[PDB]
DNA sequence: CAGGATGTATATATCTGACACGTGCCTGGAGACTAGGGAGTAATCCCCTTGGCGGTTAAAACGCGGGGGACAGCGCGTACGTGCGTTTAAGCGGTGCTAGAGCTGTCTACGACCAATTGAGCGGCCTCGGCACCGGGATTCTCCA
DNA sequence: TGGAGAATCCCGGTGCCGAGGCCGCTCAATTGGTCGTAGACAGCTCTAGCACCGCTTAAACGCACGTACGCGCTGTCCCCCGCGTTTTAACCGCCAAGGGGATTACTCCCTAGTCTCCAGGCACGTGTCAGATATATACATCCTG
């Protein structure tokens, strides 16, 4: 259940950076599902990119080369 | 002399359904599909190769482009497919 | 001699490793990867066609136009999230009505 | 004991600070928990979930402007679930 | 005389199942043509360049008055009205 | 007037084909400025495509690369 | 001498052509493509870094942070457009509110 | 012991040049060089499909200037044809 | 629910243009053999990841009033839906012409490539100043009696 | 609405650790010469893209009438927000173990390259038949009763 560490507030800061006043008693799981979703979609691409390399570890780079898959870049991970 | 893999698909549509035909601008579409897909696995299989530093694509790099690029049940039978043809050419 | 026979495939291998060679893909081509490329194009190219002959089949008809192409692409769901951001032309859209635009009490 | 106006003050504070937003710890071993799902006993360097937590929370942040903007055009100022997946599919996933 | 809402609906049918292009070609082929007379002067077409400039446009057009569509339900409507068209535009990321 | 040219029941079948069923009278020229935002996206990369071929014919060709620049490549014209 | 000494840009040219040569770009790699490329580089370097300095200004730091970096590019509207697909870590949002969710 | 190429010291020429007090941080640094290098990826791959679209097998200086055509907007788009041109002109001028 | 009114699905006649199939030929793929360099494999090591202990406290969990917003219901007035007469421009066919795509021949200037040379560029190191942070006072700022 | 209290801005002081310059080496950038071929230029061909005219015909346009639906207003209740109290798991700091990423060295075999040959794939021509067009008929809904 270390879903559920994504907390109860996590959401709510989240949404109050977003520029979300009022949030839903049920949104938590749906937000909680599109978190889990979206990272078993990069996850699995970080861990071909590791499996192709014959390693063992997850470095940065094959996951900002997971984000550049998705049209999702990331800066300041790259150099 | 223009290229194109028109009779290939067409001996894939014979031997998948023997007793139909495909239209011209099908045709087109299957053409243009196919040369997207080589676009795509290809250029990833580049680059993919380049992030290693290694000068050379051999089938690894497809076969890891193939199970990066395609969905999940579409990429196993496609590695499915792939490792079973270069065992099948690798034999003679 | 043809190495698509010996690869058993009808993909052409050799045609596949022409264009891996000009396409300035790399330096340098392996033995296994036009292979590979070949059964790869072979099975998508027949996962569609297979599709396309079923949705011509239920139209009873022995000819595949484009609209048998989007009929099998968007109605299983693993092509059409490959190829999700492309358009085909003469092939429209699949007929779908959201539930509130339908008359009740008829 | 003023209404409503705790929720404008948060909003003010988070989009003009910039730290992380989701605690470190839980994601650090959520994303654990899915690495084990395709290869088993897997390392992972500190700044792989470094970049993965900034990466996550961005795209989260934007799906909550998104369905900010539908709550907002379904005339209302509370988001609901529906919203989300309005969100997901006009956007296109 | 039938009931307004129902031989909309009957020639959904209609279209939904059509695959033809639905603008006519002259106009679009003389719309495309001024709005490329701009960027460089005295200009040639191909029949098939402005056959597939049609394509796309439709294709984007239907993409985008399904987005319409739906996003004029969830405000509990059923007339599609141009703030939808923005939420559509908005939320695919084509305007901000 | 060559803008209006593409015509109230051209746009009404093309919503129509879209699955509406109730359509707004301020509907009509709105998709009308965006049809010409999206055909001046593409036409201005295709223009340039024929001009750095020292070509002045626009073919169906560059379209179609130009369709594929913006994320939204066209099948059944080559390519 | 220096190539980028007579191309009058500061961002190197040589290193610029190693990286288009065995790039596998092109198997040949003209003269003037590597300038180029380098004189297109230095505009937009210089085109995030005046902002990003402009934007240090208002804040009263005199160090380049990345939510300078953000503000800078996000609020310039071509460069968002440039740069709409990317994610700047450390960066946060632009401070903006709805209409219709400010009180009265 | 190992060896790392950046564009570190460029961009800080850059920086100078144009803000001849103004400092940068580390992780603004490698934001900025990731930056540049993701652009000139985009620039060149851009380039190299578009001299493979002519059956051209040489990147000249126009396959530069097509690709930033299509990859910038407008205003900012001329205004980079300009100065990779000044450059290209600067540079054939001098020996 | 029950009977007309239409639009849509089903069944022949046929007919035509696109599609399946045969033919030459020529260029691109296959067979064979060599060079060498890029990948494979093994030993080292040292950074970096993993695991654990323990104090601290900010942050999460929980509970409860209450108020304001989501939602249901109702009234309305107008703005699009649908139908009909009429105009109008799209579509189709024909001609006719020429600008401009496409390809072939040349050669020359531009770019690959290798040897010799060297200085910009990068790792290590050190220093100090910009900036994060704490604390007290002034400045808004929002709710109410 | 003045003002009580709470959040925020601001200035002064402190201490810290990472920007930023200096130094030494080194390997990648520069220069010079060669030589090979990619494409710039001219010219020929020929083809498809405008350009215009006439018929015809179904699509578009303007208008009349209606009705249903989007929007405004009111009531309700419920559920999420603000805030006080309790707990618990994250954070900081520190310490070891060792794991495998990275580096260097030595081999080997795999693929680029070259020459020769031949057959698979493509342009083109031509029957031919399946979808298009037309006509007739059943039927499955909707509209009003």
């Amino acid at each position: 259940d270390n879903i559920q560490g994504i907390t109860k507030p996590a959401i709510r800061r989240l949404a109050r950076r977003g520029g979300v006043k009022r949030i839903s008693g049920l949104i938590y799981e749906e937000t909680r599902g599109v978190l889990k979703v979206f990272l078993e979609n990069v996850i699995r691409d970080a861990v071909t990119y590791t499996e192709h390399a014959k390693r063992k570890t997850v470095t940065a780079m094959d996951v900002v080369y997971a984000l550049k898959r998705q049209g999702r870049t990331l800066y300041g991970f790259g150099g | 002399r223009k290229e194109s893999y028109a009779i290939y698909v067409y001996k894939v549509l014979k031997q998948v359904h023997p007793d139909t035909g495909i239209s011209s601008k099908a045709m087109s579409i299957m053409n243009s599909f196919v040369n997207d897909v080589f676009e795509r696995i290809a250029g990833e299989a580049s680059r993919l190769a380049h992030y290693n530093k290694r000068s050379t694509i051999t089938s690894r790099e497809i076969q890891t482009a193939v199970r990066l690029l395609l969905p999940g049940e579409l990429a196993k039978h496609a590695v499915s497919e792939g490792t079973k043809a270069v065992t099948k050419y690798t034999s003679a | 001699k043809t190495r698509s026979s010996r690869a058993g495939l009808q993909f052409p291998v050799g045609r596949v490793h022409r264009l891996l060679r000009k396409g300035n893909y790399a330096e340098r081509v392996g033995a296994g990867a036009p292979v590979y490329l070949a059964a790869v194009l072979e099975y998508l190219t027949a996962e569609i066609l297979e599709l396309a002959g079923n949705a011509a089949r239920d139209n009873k008809k022995t000819r595949i136009i484009p609209r048998h192409l989007q009929l099998a692409v968007r109605n299983d769901e693993e092509l059409n999230k490959l190829l999700g951001r492309v358009t085909i032309a003469q092939g429209g859209v699949l007929p779908n009505i959201q539930s509130v635009l339908l008359p009740k009490k008829t | 004991y003023r209404p409503g106006t705790v929720a404008l003050r948060e909003i003010r504070r988070y989009q003009k600070s910039t730290e992380l937003l989701i605690r470190k710890l839980p994601f650090q071993r959520l994303v654990r928990e899915i690495a084990q799902d395709f290869k088993t006993d897997l390392r992972f360097q500190s700044s792989a979930v470094m970049a993965l937590q900034e990466a996550s929370e961005a795209y989260l942040v934007a799906l909550f402007e998104d369905t900010n903007l539908a709550a907002i055009h379904a005339k209302r100022v509370t988001i609901m679930p529906k919203d989300i997946q309005l969100a997901r599919r006009i956007r296109g996933e």
